[PDB]
């Protein structure tokens, strides 16, 4: 009968680092090794916890690390392992079929249009992203992008961005071991008002040592602005891979069950009963699978 | 003043449109500082007055050469992902007109008390039996949350759209997009 696994745990694949952000000056972006942290300093009004830049600084250095580790199908935990062996063999014939490349060109997408950088992008003058691979250390292959002309809203082509998307699918496919350092320059303007993440007197911001910094699991939700699949109406854009597809910020719930495009039907549709989705579903299937959580009935 | 521009928010799922809003009017505060004059004024054309919402919706009211110099500024480069821009078109008619101003209140008993101690140079008590904590009046109006560049402080700026008027009269705008006088086309 096949029945769907009782756990199924997936572990998270493309694992972002805490952004920390730096400050300093436009066009000396390329010694940007020893500029200086961006400090959260307190302000009464209540007090309330601000970030700002320096008064002789306009541009914003948020830097972090990016493992991309591959093993996308594979869970962590699983019962029932003829339903292991079936969803490995689904994944297989996925990737097989048609590799990481609809996936990690989007992941290479959001590393190119600082999409990371969350509020500090919607009124940055210029913002210019570099993806160094790290390989045995120094640099592997360097690169370096215009994240205003590579829009948020369109996946298109370019040239290093094929590279980096096969270097992305490359660690996706466990062909390789992929890690890359991720460093965008903001130019926001002198000393003007840096977003890092938020914690939980009235509001507290993420600070990991003396230096603001955006969560990880922000940076995360970010580089998996992908879905474009999903029912599209109202104009909105990519949103982030999730089961039963949501944005909190507008309250709606795309990829309902009501509908037959959430990720849970869509998986047992395709792995048990064998009714293969459309590629552009199954590509969201997998999307949640480099995603990760905890799948499968209590 | 007859040409205008819809620039229309698009929806974002990382955004909710006030912020998005905000941001925009501070981009067109910078490149109006940038450009000088008084001609070019905005309105909010999906005002919501019952939940004092701004909407989805701004549109800059200039002259067709105005707002060909603006379209092509930076202050829209970083935001272009975030909006749709229609043409610069002129405005039917007839449309009555409204004045579009920012309603300033004494929102903070205390800054006004700083100001009693340093016009009369008196004390704190002196200021509290002077000015009492019932003088605290709260708007309620749509507003952008705007963040000073001069200064570093955050304020709310109070927008309120005026009652309709058949036949507008001459004035000029502020930098802001807001009336000091003029009057824009509504539709």
């Amino acid at each position: 009968i096949l029945s769907t696994a009782s756990v199924l745990a997936f572990e998270r694949k493309l694992d972002p680092s805490d952004a920390l952000m730096s400050a300093g000056a436009w066009a000396q972006r390329d010694a940007s090794q020893e500029w200086p942290a961006v400090t959260v300093r307190e302000k009464s009004v209540q007090t309330v916890d601000v970030a700002n830049l320096p008064s002789d600084a306009d541009t914003l250095k948020v830097r972090f690390t990016l493992r991309v580790l591959g093993g996308a199908g594979t869970p962590s935990a699983c019962n029932d392992a003829a339903y292991r062996d079936k969803l490995l063999q689904t994944v297989a014939t996925y990737v097989n079929d048609q590799g990481f490349a609809e996936l990690a060109r989007r992941y290479a997408h959001n590393l190119a249009n600082a999409r990371f950088l969350w509020r500090n992008r919607v009124g940055a003058e210029a913002v210019e992203v570099r993806i160094n691979h790290i390989r045995q250390g120094e640099v592997a292959r360097a690169w370096r992008f215009d994240a205003l002309a590579i829009g948020l809203r369109d996946f298109k082509a370019d040239a290093e961005l094929d590279a980096l998307a096969e270097l992305i699918a490359s660690g996706l496919s466990g062909s390789g071991h992929v890690l890359l350092e991720v460093v965008a320059f903001a130019r926001i303007g002198d000393g003007q008002e840096v977003f890092p993440s938020q914690e939980l007197k009235s509001k507290t911001l993420y600070s990991v040592r003396d230096a603001a910094a955006i969560h990880s699991q922000k940076i995360g939700n970010a580089l998996r602005t992908i879905d474009t699949w999903y029912p599209d109406e109202d104009g909105l854009g990519p949103i982030a891979v999730e089961p039963y597809g949501s944005v909190t910020s507008q309250g709606k719930a795309y990829r309902q069950p009501k509908q037959k495009l959430d990720f849970y039907t869509l998986l047992d549709n395709w792995v048990l009963r064998d009714e293969a989705p459309a590629v552009e579903q199954q590509h969201y299937v997998i999307a949640n699978l480099i995603r990760g959580g905890v799948f499968g009935e209590a | 003043m007859d040409h205008y521009l819809d620039i229309r928010l698009r929806p974002d799922p990382e955004f909710p449109p006030a912020q998005l809003m905000s941001v925009l009017f501070g981009k067109l505060h910078q490149a109006l500082v940038a450009q000088g004059g008084d001609r070019i004024g905005v309105s909010f054309p999906d005002l919501d007055e019952s939940r004092s919402r701004l909407g989805e919706r701004l549109r800059i009211h200039a002259s067709a050469d105005d707002l060909r110099a603006l379209l092509a500024r930076p202050w829209l480069e970083g935001l272009r992902d975030h909006l749709q821009f229609g043409e610069p078109a002129v405005v039917p008619h007839p449309t009555p007109y409204r004045q579009v101003s920012r309603v300033q209140a004494k929102s903070n008993p205390e800054r006004l008390r700083r100001r009693l101690m340093r016009r009369h140079d008196l004390s704190e008590e002196e200021a509290r039996k002077r000015i009492p904590d019932t003088v605290a009046r709260a708007l309620d109006l749509p507003f952008v949350t705007l963040r000073s560049q001069s200064t570093g402080q955050h304020f709310r700026l109070f927008i309120r759209h005026g009652p309709l008027q058949v036949t507008a009269e001459e004035g000029g705008f502020t930098c802001y997009g807001l009336s000091k006088g003029g009057f824009v086309p509504w539709f």
